[PDB]
């Protein structure tokens, strides 16, 4: 209802300069979803967390937003991060 | 800053909900067992993500945390924080702060990163953050800051990032960044600015990153044109709210006019 655009937020925040740089290289290659657009390399340079927030929710929405995200923080080893994001959606 | 006995979390923690998140960190079954101060000393990270926290009283007792992630609570005071200096990243965004204590963050001399994204901060302290000589990451966008104290930024000199935007700030102190050596991003978009000082920006030489788009910048105010033949000279680190390269995106209030286009390069 508005809470998964939140949870995607707060999760990216909490995350330290190296692991935003970590999460959005893994950005370029985590599987998607067939007909879902995948974020240029270049377009994810300038871009903190606020600016990521945005962007995952206008490639995907705000529901499939959440769940990649919480994909890649899984593969990144902060399982305790994807706990706390995939418990605020539901 | 010790307990003495074996204590119940629920005794230590008077917030239900920090409580909780106390207990879980710790792994214990319920909020009434009891607890000891080597147990509390294990504690190294917090993650406490839309919890409906509204103190984190009892905080003081876990002096060895190194990172704190509150977002998206209800606190209102940080006055538990000032002795924890162990600190090193402190990420309270989506908070209701309205005011840092004077000296509150003094003590916290490992800080490497701080986020005070989405408060309801109206007016920063004298001094606030000299101390945090290892700050790197400095977030204070979605604030209701209406100015910046003189020189607050000048201790900082390993910022690599600093974003000021979605305030109302209505001008910047003179040299406000000039101690910013090694600042790489700096964000100063959705402002009330109608102008900034001369070469304001001159000394930021690792700059890569700036917003100035949304601010009413007058094009007659004093400074526009320094404001603009620094954009002429620098044009690639202007950024727009995409995140593409626009020169153009700061535009002259009334006329709506590329700030740019004031001299001719």
């Amino acid at each position: 209802m508005g809470r998964a655009r939140d949870a995607i937020l707060d999760a990216l925040e909490n995350l330290t300069a190296e692991e935003l740089k970590k999460f959005k290289l893994k950005l370029l290659s985590v599987p998607l979803r067939e007909g879902y657009g995948r974020i240029p390399r270049g377009a994810l340079l300038s871009m903190d967390a606020l600016d990521l927030t945005d962007k995952l929710v206008s490639f995907y929405l705000e529901t499939y937003g959440a769940e990649l995200t919480a994909n890649v923080l899984r593969d990144m080893g902060l399982q305790e991060m994807a706990g706390q994001l995939q418990a605020a959606t539901h | 800053e010790t307990i003495t006995v074996s204590t119940p979390i629920k005794q230590i923690f008077p917030d239900d909900a920090f409580a909780e998140t106390i207990k879980a960190n710790l792994k214990k079954k319920s909020v009434t067992d009891a607890v000891t101060q080597n147990e509390l000393n294990s504690i190294d990270q917090i993650i406490a993500n839309n919890s409906d926290i509204k103190s984190v009283q009892g905080i003081q007792y876990l002096p060895n945390v190194r990172k704190l992630m509150l977002p998206r609570n209800k606190l209102h005071d940080i006055s538990a924080l000032k002795e924890l200096t162990n600190l090193t990243y402190l990420k309270l965004h989506n908070n209701q702060l309205q005011s840092l204590p004077n000296g509150v963050f003094d003590k916290l001399t490992n800080l490497k990163e701080l986020s005070l994204l989405f408060n309801q901060l109206q007016s920063l302290p004298d001094g606030v953050f000299d101390k945090l000589t290892n700050l790197t990451y400095l977030n204070l966008a979605h604030n209701q800051l209406q100015s910046l104290p003189d020189g607050v930024f000048d201790k900082l000199t390993n910022l690599t990032y600093l974003n000021l935007a979605h305030n109302q700030l209505q001008s910047l102190p003179e040299g406000v960044f000039d101690k910013l050596t090694q600042l790489k991003d700096l964000r100063l978009y959705q402002n009330q600015l109608k102008s900034v000082p001369d070469g304001v920006f001159d000394r930021l030489t690792s700059l890569q990153y700036i917003w100035l788009h949304d601010n009413p910048w007058d094009c007659t105010c004093p400074g526009i044109r320094n404001l603009s033949e620094w954009i002429n000279k620098h044009s690639g680190v202007v950024r727009n709210s995409a995140g593409s390269v626009a020169p153009d995106s700061a535009k002259c209030s009334g006329s709506g006019k590329p700030v740019r286009s004031i001299i001719c390069p």
